[PDB]
């Protein structure tokens, strides 16, 4: 109804009243395009100038009958009413109620609401106000008063359907304005909470943005979609936690007492009356430096504790008593604390120390199993929500287009010219382009040469180099800005960067803005980009960022709300209990590194629990404010932040990587002038070659081949390879022998000399053999016998070099170090190995191009810190304390010199990774993007006054900004395109080699088809009834639904039984705890005995049962031998590992949920694939750990070197790379690496048993160790994680409901029988056209029936007929679809055919249906 | 780091021996003051006497005319915290054989506390005319021979088996 | 250190005064090191005179001017400074001050009660 266009009037409400009585006396859905809050369709055209911003009558018809109106603004805002008065007071007609909705619905209606909340926000941020803010206070409450009211001056408080309690957004507001009033006008106290109840009102942002409410809808339904793996990551974090407590209650008390105790003391009594930091450390041995003790050990691959110390099992716990596995809620703690892998390193090393270290098996379950596994489910869930939603919102926006358009289309049925075109012609793009771009280059690379010690020639150099390429610069852009109507040039977006950059260079030059460095710097740095014209992964980065903030931006502006909305809570909740209890979580009694006192702190925090760090900064907020508040606060930031985060990144993933979706460019006007000046400096180089070839033409045997079969027949044998696999297992096992322990073990010395050459014989006869049967091309032309070929040599070459004599003759002694390669001998071995190297190999190109990217980017920031902070990081540090001076004594460097002079103990010490040079640079770089030593480089960044200036608290406070921005644009957005590329890739591989795994060897696939088989078998035989009548009874009452309840609810039960135990608990609890278990225990053998006794022998069908059997003995046993163990035996060790037992019996819990069941169901399907992967990253292991230790097992105990946790043996290696396998502490392993100058290190020491010498490390063989380890460690678990998630998508979609009963395939054959009376199973194409109209819904095929019969694709057998099976799978295909039981169906039906007919000479097919009428047409 | 290495038990009449003692502490990173004693009973008699003491860098020698001269200090040079309390005896006689003993007197420090430990270690040292070479390395020596001949008399039998197989059967056709 | 006392203290001549004072100091009170002093001034430009005062242990100074009628009437560990004036006496009208140190908390509390001694 375009005029459709009626002013809502008493007229109008009396019709619309009196067909509503009509209605009444005699006893569909909106249209959501006139739904209030859309936009009004543009059928109705424009609208007269009276009836706009006037009460309209209602133009759906759905709302035509109930009492209604609505009013449009002079947007077609559609807004919808009641005409019910409100609160029996206000007519619609009435002048008050029409200037309110004049009010209301109008454009300074949102803008001025939103002015204010912006300016109640920046008032938020105030530590401690001024009193102008109280009248501010007092304004802000009457605007949003009045607001209020004039909200429920034109709809109604709750009278009618559309009123102002009804949407929750007033819910929110409302409940704002009432603690507003109540807090200023009664004013009871306890203010900080009254306060915190206003930072609500920053809320009311998401209310007046339009497309902040679909955000956050979205949000929530796809937190909706996480119920299961929530359940399953409670569970799993549960039965984990009952573990750790099992094997480590009360561990973490272990601290060494002093043996000798004077003045008839014990430690009962010290223990009494002790209090204090001091007195502690008078009688427990404390490691200097340290607030929590040292832990001892009672075994022996335990800590061990200085002699005069025995390890006594008493105090508190560490880390202020917050880390313990004493009780489950702490164990609980622990775990979630392990899964998210914050800070798990010291968890690690703390129960390896006071527990054993074979104790680490535990921690490598929970971490492969917890952390990356749940991680991965989690991501894969939160991203097939997010896929999905994403389609089918993309899928209706289409759809409405498409109706838009077809209703579109029911509707229609004097010098300065001559030297401007001179320039323009000498614009001379093609050339000009790649002479200004290589010029951009040589500037990036020329700033790239500052380092901290320059000389004065350098920097003058640098001078004239930089006011070169600005001259160039500015003659560039002034030449195009004359040549091109400056109108023009100033048009082009890439020309407003240019004139910005220049002239912000230009600005720099002319007056004495020295000062700020860093803008200049940077303006010219971000030139680089110029080039993403020409390069394609440069421009796809540009491209996820302009995604981040212009198609998404609402998504960044929810995220930016949300953080300074927890910014500001904890700020006012938890920022003067630091002030007020600051001694208590520092020392000095001064504020810590990271605190919530102010606004920008706070943030900061915010922020690192956003990164993944946050147990150390709740730690001392719970000393300051409580356990309870600062959990919850914690945990609510920690949850809803990741959940945005990841839901951005998703975002920005799928979006930006959309090329398919995409790509709709046409044919490229212009290939880039690099292209066009390519070809034409080819030609011309071309040219140049002839007509110089030209000038210089003017100038001027039956015994053999048998051999080699023979040799052939050898080298091919099984027996041979398994022997060399063998010798490949002993020559890499007898490396792990040569610890700094091999002096005590002589004679296995002795063996391993004679073994390795032994060893080195066999492979050298082993490649003569190959050479000789394979041939000298084909050996050469491979990539594994040039590696079998190196590895021999460099092994031959030692040897030789031995026996000769002539060793220790400089590198030959490093040479030696490379034995730690023949491990690798074995990837050519194992065909798992082999599978996923050959899949990494293939990855190596689109990784390079990305690394690429991402170096130019990290030059851009390693250049700027260059330029902000070369070496501002030296201070003069009290070697003793290892404490910076006050600063106001030692300013500069002369002064802590002169202090060197006159004391002892004082070093004007530097940085060990700083950024004095763009290579330390890349170095702190990816520290600060791994969030490993990030915090200790950050520190001296915000305290760095100048170049010999002494370093001084929070000077240089905001350079925390230039560490953000660099998180944000390095490690969130490279990673980003990393993930998005790699993806990519590995589609196109899956895809390249025809939609196969890419992980499983072939036996594997056999493997994995047969364990999907498993998986929703469906064909289901009954269990016996019994014969008899009194067994029989029984059996119904065993097999009601009631009976596995209960003995569910006695497994939870049973599990809140082994919860409640803690430590130093009372004799009593331990007795009842026991009786508990033992009546358990007898439930459940009696359920089992009462089952095995109703259902005979069919009890051991169901697996379930079988486990339930199982757990059922392994209880019992356990119990009984711990029964004896007590009282004949003793070992505490063992006891507790074998009463886990019990822990067996939750297990079953696993039988109730089907949603559990299926995840676990997919991590089950995926573990082949996770073996392989394993095994590839446990051989890297290996090497990088014989490596290790020849290199370090002799450098300085430092931080991170232990007398555990070092490279002295393998054992030692091991544990140190497993854990920085996740990258955790890597900084801290690498430090001690990199002294390798006194006083840092002494190259003269003399280790007592042996003879190497120097206690330090070679840096650059350290460095390129750790960087290259955590690099190929990282692509592995990139590999891993591609494999859980590609394995959850699977799984998660195979089935389909097949509801097709077993009396739809009696059916079919009961028609089949009418037409084939003879049971010869063959049936002519004529008939098919009435066989399918003679059969019953869902197989019914209505006539005509035959253009689709033609299109099922029906195989013919000879003499034009088909057969029952052929007919019956296209059948039940058009009903089902193509599922992955589809085909084994068709399988499994097809074999049980082949065993019944074997008369195969009558099923070969002639011709198919589609293919025969194309040869009857 | 320190690695506790048992002494050689056969020293060459008319040479040089080094006569290893080393003690490691149970943790590194504490400090100590150690000082040292050796006792060596000869061969073919029953009483331990005392021969040298090492304390404050400075070796003191009783004046035994079994070792006049022919004994130095190997161990830990100025450090105070030995961890090593190895000598070296030049000129080798027959009359060194016996028994020896090395005891070690560390003093640790802690806060506020000394420890006055105590280790004792024993070694028997036999003076022989000629180095007679090691068993275990004679018979390791003659086991790497033997299974090179081995595996290869058992590639060259298998080699001529498959050689007069190929050639027949390549005949055969 | 925030002390919360009453501003005046209204009481009749001869009743028991109920001196209320208690502190929200964070810091647990260790009594080898918790410092409270209990000063009386006729007027606030008058001389000080130190009642009471916990160190160690209560130190009760005994002033001529009180007899024996001061009683300590609080509980340090919870935060309670209180004292007690028996059988209040007109003479007793004027300033009494609660001061209170708790290490390692940096501030020093003060409390400032003005008795006033009804007919
Ligand atoms: C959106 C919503 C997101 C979730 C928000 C809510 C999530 C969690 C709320 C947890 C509330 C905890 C309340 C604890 C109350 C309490 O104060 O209880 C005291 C106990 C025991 O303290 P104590 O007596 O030994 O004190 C002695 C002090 N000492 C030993 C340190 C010296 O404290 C303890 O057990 C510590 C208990 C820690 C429990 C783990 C917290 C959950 C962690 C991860 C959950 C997954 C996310
Ligand atoms: C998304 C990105 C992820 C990538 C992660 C990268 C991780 C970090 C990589 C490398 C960090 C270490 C780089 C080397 C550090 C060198 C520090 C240094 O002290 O430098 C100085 C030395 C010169 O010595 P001098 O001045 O004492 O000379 C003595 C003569 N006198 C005194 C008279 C002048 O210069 C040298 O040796 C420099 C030798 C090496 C130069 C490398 C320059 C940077 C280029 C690439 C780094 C990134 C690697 C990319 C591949 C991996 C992926
Ligand atoms: C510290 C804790 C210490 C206590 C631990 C106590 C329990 C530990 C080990 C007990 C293992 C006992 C054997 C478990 C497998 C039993 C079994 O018979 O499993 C069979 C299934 C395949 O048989 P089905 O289910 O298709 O049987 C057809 C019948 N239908 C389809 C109707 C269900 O194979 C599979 O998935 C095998 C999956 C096996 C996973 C074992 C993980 C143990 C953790
Ligand atoms: C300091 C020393 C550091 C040295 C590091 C050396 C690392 C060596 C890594 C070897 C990494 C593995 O070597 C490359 C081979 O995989 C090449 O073989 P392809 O997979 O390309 O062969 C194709 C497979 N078919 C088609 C022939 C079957
Ligand atoms: C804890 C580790 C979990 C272990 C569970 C393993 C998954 C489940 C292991 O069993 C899966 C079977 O269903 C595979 O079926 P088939 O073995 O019958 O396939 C035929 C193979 N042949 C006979 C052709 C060679
Ligand atoms: C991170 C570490 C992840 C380790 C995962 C360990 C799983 C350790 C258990 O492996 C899981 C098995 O179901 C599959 O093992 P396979 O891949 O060997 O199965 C194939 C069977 N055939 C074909 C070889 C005979
Ligand atoms: C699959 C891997 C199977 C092997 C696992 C690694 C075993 C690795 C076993 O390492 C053996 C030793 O080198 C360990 O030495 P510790 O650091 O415990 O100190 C011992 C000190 N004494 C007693 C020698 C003096
Ligand atoms: N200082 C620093 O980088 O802070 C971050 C966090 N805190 C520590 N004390 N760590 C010990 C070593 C380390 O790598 O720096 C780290 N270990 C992990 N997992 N994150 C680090
Ligand atoms: C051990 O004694 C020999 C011979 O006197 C001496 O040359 C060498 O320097 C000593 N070595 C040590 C480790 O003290």
């Amino acid at each position: 109804g375009p005029q459709s266009f009626v002013h809502f009037t008493k007229q109008s409400l009396a019709l619309i009243e009196q067909r509503i009585a009509e209605r009444k006396s005699k006893e569909p859905k909106p249209s959501s395009d006139l739904e209030a809050g859309k936009q009004l369709p543009f059928i109705y055209g424009d609208i007269p100038p009276g009836m706009v911003s006037e009460p309209l009558e209602d133009l759906d018809p759905y709302y035509a009958d109930k009492k209604t109106f609505i009013v449009l603004n002079k947007g077609k805002t559609i807004f919808r009413f009641n005409a019910t008065p409100a609160l029996y007071m206000l007519s619609p007609f009435s002048p008050l109620r029409r200037i309110s909705i004049k009010i209301l619905v109008h454009s300074l209606f949102s803008m001025l609401i939103m002015c204010t909340i912006l300016t109640n926000c920046i008032f938020m941020t105030m530590n401690n106000p001024p009193d102008w803010t109280k009248n501010v206070e007092y304004t802000f409450t009457g605007i949003y008063t009045f607001e209020s009211l004039v909200k429920i001056l034109a709809r109604g408080f709750c009278v009618g359907e559309f009123t102002f309690l009804r949407d929750p957004w007033n819910w929110l507001d409302f409940v704002v304005i009432v603690f507003a009033y109540l807090t200023e006008f009664v004013n009871l106290g306890n203010v900080s909470a009254l306060r915190t109840f206003r930072v609500l009102r920053a809320l009311k942002t998401i209310s007046v943005i339009p497309g902040l409410k679909t955000i956050v809808g979205a949000l929530i339904q796809s937190v909706k979609k996480l119920s299961d793996v929530m359940i399953l990551t409670v569970f799993c974090l549960s039965v984990f936690a009952l573990i750790g407590l099992q094997l480590f209650m009360g561990n973490l008390k272990h601290k060494c007492f002093r043996n000798s105790l004077e003045n008839n003391e014990t430690l009962e009594s010290i223990m009494n009356t002790l209090e204090s930091e001091e007195d502690f450390r008078k009688y427990f041995y404390y490691l200097e430096g340290s607030k929590d003790a040292l832990l001892c050990g009672f075994s022996t691959d335990s800590g061990q504790c200085p002699e005069g110390y025995t390890c006594v099992k008493i105090g508190r716990n560490p880390d202020y008593g917050y880390t313990s596995f004493d009780t489950f809620s702490w164990a609980f703690l622990a775990l979630f604390r392990l899964m998210t892998q914050d800070y798990w390193e010291n968890l690690y090393q703390q129960t390896l120390r006071a527990a054993g270290k074979t104790y680490m098996i535990f921690f490598v379950v929970v971490i492969f199993l917890g952390s990356f596994y749940l991680i991965n489910l989690i991501l894969a869930v939160v991203a097939m929500a997010y896929k999905e939603q994403n389609q089918a919102n993309i899928e209706e926006a289409k759809q409405k287009e498409l109706e838009f358009q077809q209703m579109l289309d029911r509707l229609k049925k004097p010098y300065w010219i001559k030297f401007k075109k001179c320039i323009y012609f000498i614009v001379m793009d093609p050339f000009v382009d790649l002479a200004i771009t290589i010029c951009i280059v040589l500037n990036t690379l020329f700033m790239a040469m500052e380092h901290h010690p320059m000389t004065e020639e350098f920097k003058n150099v640098l001078a004239i180099g930089n006011l070169v390429f600005t001259g160039i610069f500015a003659a560039e852009m002034v030449l195009k800005l004359i040549a091109m109507d400056p109108y023009e040039y100033f048009q082009v977006g890439w020309n407003i960067f240019d004139s910005l950059i220049v002239t912000l260079s230009l600005v720099e030059l002319f007056l004495a803005d020295v000062e700020g460095l860093s803008v200049l710097r940077s303006f010219r740095l971000l030139r680089v980009f110029k080039l993403a014209k020409s390069w394609p992964t440069l421009n796809m980065l540009i491209k996820i960022i302009g995604n981040s903030v212009g198609a998404l931006g609402n998504l960044t502006l929810v995220l930016a709300i949300i953080v300074f909305i927890f910014a500001v809570v904890g700020m006012q909740l938890f920022g003067k209990s630091y002030k007020e209890c600051v001694c208590k979580i520092n020392d000095d009694c001064t504020l810590p590194r990271w605190h919530m006192n102010d606004f920008f702190h706070s943030f900061l925090i915010v922020f690192r629990v956003l990164c993944g760090e946050w147990i150390e900064t709740m730690w001392d907020c719970m000393e300051v404010a409580g356990q309870a508040m600062c959990l919850i606060v914690y945990m609510m930031v920690m949850v809803i932040g990741n959940l945005v985060v990841l839901n951005l990144f998703l975002a920005l993933l799928l979006s930006s990587f959309s090329s398919d979706n995409l790509t709709a460019i046409e044919e490229d006007p212009d290939a880039n002038n690099l292209q066009i000046a390519v070809t034409r400096i080819k030609k011309g180089i071309n040219y140049v070659k002839q007509t110089l070839r030209e000038f210089i033409l003017k100038a001027f045997g039956k015994i053999w081949w048998n051999i080699r079969k023979t040799c052939y027949k050898i080298v091919e044998h099984s027996w041979f390879e398994s022997f060399i696999v063998l010798m490949i297992l002993l020559s890499s096992g007898a490396l792990a022998f040569e610890d700094i322990y091999i002096e005590r073990k002589k004679t296995i010395k002795i063996i391993l000399e004679y073994a390795d050459k032994i060893f080195t014989y066999i492979f050298i006869l082993e490649m003569l053999l190959k050479w000789i049967a394979y041939g000298y091309k084909t050996y050469f032309t491979n990539a594994w016998c040039w590696l079998d070929f190196l590895i021999v040599d460099v092994s031959l070459v030692t040897l030789v070099a031995n026996t000769l004599g002539y060793s220790d003759l400089g590198p030959i002694k490093s040479l030696r170090t490379l034995r730690a390669l023949r491990p690798l001998r074995a990837l050519s071995r194992f065909e798992g190995m082999r599978v996923v190297v050959n899949a990494l190999i293939g990855a190596i190109p689109s990784i390079m191009n990305v690394l690429l990217v991402c170096l130019i980017f990290w030059l851009i920031f390693s250049i700027m810190g260059v330029n902000l902070f070369a070496g501002k990081f030296y201070e003069c540090i009290n070697t003793t304390d290892g404490s910076r001076f006050p600063a106001s004594q030692v300013p500069n460097r002369s002064e802590c010199f002169a202090l060197m002079n006159v004391s002892q103990n004082v070093r004007w010490k530097n940085l060990k990774v700083n950024f004095d040079n763009v290579g330390l640079g890349y170095l702190s770089l990816l520290q600060v993007a791994t969030f490993k030593g990030w915090t200790i480089i950050m520190y001296a960044a915000v305290d760095s006054v100048n170049v010999d200036k002494q370093p001084k608290y929070e000077y240089s406070l905001y350079m925390y900004i230039y560490f953000v921005v660099f998180i944000i644009f390095g490690s969130f957005f490279t990673l980003n395109l990393f993930i998005g590329v790699i993806i990519d890739n590995f589609n196109q591989q899956k895809k390249k080699l025809g939609g196969q795994d890419i992980f499983m060897t072939e036996e594997q696939k056999k493997y994995y088809n047969a364990m999907k088989k498993l998986g929703s078998k469906k064909p289901q035989k009954p269990i016996p009834r019994p014969g008899n009548k009194i067994q029989g009874c029984i059996f119904d009452l065993v097999t009601n639904q009631a009976f596995d309840i209960s003995i569910m609810v006695l497994i939870c039960l049973n599990m809140v039984t082994m919860m409640v135990e803690k430590e130093g608990q009372s004799q009593h609890m331990t007795e009842v705890l026991y009786w508990i278990n033992v009546v358990f225990i007898i439930l459940f053998t009696g359920e089992c005995v009462l089952k095995l006794i109703s259902l005979r022998h069919y009890y051991f069908t169901v697996g379930w049962n079988i486990f339930d059997f199982v757990v059922v003995i392994i209880s019992i046993v356990g119990m009984f031998l711990a029964d004896l163990i007590e009282t004949y035996f003793v070992s505490p060790t063992l006891f507790r590992v074998i009463r886990l037992a019990r822990i067996g019996r939750i297990l079953r819990l696993v039988k109730g949920a089907k949603g559990i069941r299926t995840l676990l169901f997919a991590l089950m399907m995926s573990l082949p694939a996770l073996f392989n992967i394993g095994l590839l990253l446990f051989l890297v292991m290996f090497i990088y750990a014989i490596f290790g230790m020849s290199n370090f097992a002799y450098v300085k105990k430092e931080d991170g070197i232990n007398d555990m946790f070092n490279f002295e043996t393998f054992g030692n290696s091991m544990i140190c790379l497993f854990q920085i396998t996740t990258s955790a502490g890597w900084d801290g392993l690498l430090a001690p690496i990199l002294n390798s100058k006194p006083p840092d290190c002494d190259p003269k020491k003399v280790h007592p048993g042996s003879s190497v010498e120097g206690d330090c490390g070679n840096p650059s063989v350290g460095i390129f160790y750790f960087v290259s380890y955590i690099i190929i460690s990282f692509l592995v678990v990139v590999n891993m994680y591609i494999a859980v998630i590609l394995e959850n998508f699977s799984v998660a979609t195979e089935e389909s409901t097949e509801p097709l009963s077993e009396d739809d395939f009696e059916m079919f054959y009961e028609v089949w029988e009418k037409f084939d009376p003879d049971a010869t199973q063959f049936i002519e194409f004529s008939k098919l056209s009435d066989f399918a109209a003679a059969l019953d819904p869902p197989l019914l095929i209505a006539k005509p029936n035959k253009v689709q019969l033609i299109a099922m694709d029906l195989p013919m057998v000879s003499g034009d007929r088909i057969h029952c099976l052929d007919i019956l799978f296209a059948f039940t295909k058009r009903v089902l679809g193509e599922s992955g039981e589809m085909d084994s169906l068709r399988s499994q039906m097809e074999e049980r055919f082949m065993s019944a007919n074997p008369s195969k000479v009558s099923y070969e097919p002639i011709t198919t249906t589609l293919k025969r009428k194309q040869e009857d047409v | 780091g320190c690695v506790e290495v048992d002494s050689e038990t056969e020293a060459v009449y008319g040479m040089t021996f080094k006569i290893l003692c080393i003690s490691c502490k149970r943790r590194s990173e504490t400090n100590a003051e150690t000082f040292t004693e050796w006792t060596f009973r000869q061969k073919g008699t029953e009483e331990f006497v005392k021969i040298l003491r090492y304390e404050n860098e400075v070796l003191q020698l009783e004046e035994d005319e079994r070792f006049e001269g022919r004994v130095v200090w190997n161990g830990s040079r100025g450090t105070k915290d030995l961890q090593d309390l190895s000598i070296f005896i030049t000129n080798v006689t027959y009359n060194h054989s016996g028994d020896y003993e090395c005891h070690v007197y560390r003093l640790l420090f802690f806060e506020n506390y000394e420890h006055n430990t105590s280790v004792v270690k024993k070694i028997h040292i036999e003076v022989v005319d000629k180095a007679n070479r090691d068993m275990a390395s004679i018979v390791s020596e003659i086991m790497m021979y033997v299974l090179i001949v081995v595996l290869t008399i058992w590639l060259v039998a298998e080699m001529i088996y498959c050689y007069k197989k190929i050639a027949a059967a390549t005949e055969t056709a | 250190m925030e002390v919360t006392v009453p501003a005046t203290l209204n009481v009749l001549n001869g009743s028991d005064a109920r001196l209320p004072c208690t502190f929200n100091s964070c810091y647990t009170v260790n009594h080898k090191q918790f410092s409270l002093n209990w000063t009386y001034q006729e007027c606030n430009n008058c001389s000080e005179e130190m009642f009471l005062q916990f160190r160690m242990k209560i130190i009760n100074l005994k002033l001529e001017r009180f007899q024996d009628r001061v009683e300590f009437s609080g509980n340090p560990s919870k935060y309670d400074v209180s004292v007690m004036l028996r059988n209040v006496q007109p003479e007793d009208e004027g300033i009494y001050n609660c001061y209170i140190m708790n290490p390692p908390d940096r501030h020093r509390g003060h409390g400032k009660i003005h008795l006033q001694v009804l007919m």
